[PDB]
């Protein structure tokens, strides 16, 4: 589930 | 429809982010620069938003796009909170493209849009204020990539994010 790591940011 | 000619809001942009002297491209550098504070500024996410906005028509612009994961580019409305970390969400005021895990998405939540669109290089962003949706077509053959239906209520800005050092964005001419 979410996001991949650096994605969060976003 | 109207075209524009778009330039990054260099005080909105998180200091990571690295921009062109002449404000089209955008890439994520190591480390944030002492940039000067100012309320718009990003703080958090890696995002940065043209300096103008758009309150009423149709306004299109084109972004050249990188072959690698980190980017995501579509509209923003002016209200998308700057401090702290945001989801990259519509509901958090972002309607936008992402590639991501080496495929196109459109960033619907809470599942993203897997697009199938073949490679894109460069997209064309065409946002209609009178009807309330953005749409997002490649250049070379305008074919359709997606569209998100919105009633926008308030003032919407081009918005571009790089969350990786490998990848760009560049407002295109």
């Amino acid at each position: 589930v979410g996001t991949t790591l650096e994605a969060l940011f976003q | 429809e109207e075209k524009v000619e778009l330039t990054l809001d260099p005080d909105t942009a998180n200091p990571r982010l690295i921009l062109s002297l002449d404000l089209k491209g955008v890439r994520l550098g190591e480390r944030a620069q002492d940039l000067p504070n100012h309320p718009c500024r990003f703080d958090t996410n890696t995002r940065v938003l043209a300096s103008c906005g758009f309150s009423s028509g149709r306004h299109h612009w084109e972004v050249e796009v990188g072959s690698k994961d980190g980017w995501a580019f579509g509209v923003a409305r002016e209200s998308v909170r700057r401090k702290g970390l945001t989801p990259f969400t519509p509901e958090e005021g972002v309607w936008a493209l992402q590639l991501n895990g080496g495929q196109y998405w459109a960033v619907t939540s809470p599942e993203r849009s897997p697009l199938s669109c073949g490679h894109l290089s460069r997209v064309r962003v065409a946002l209609d204020l009178e009807v309330g949706a953005v749409s997002f077509y490649a250049v070379e053959d305008m074919r359709h990539l997606y569209t998100f239906r919105v009633n926008f209520q308030e003032r919407v800005f081009p918005l571009f994010s790089v969350c990786s050092t490998g990848t760009y964005l560049r407002i295109w001419p």
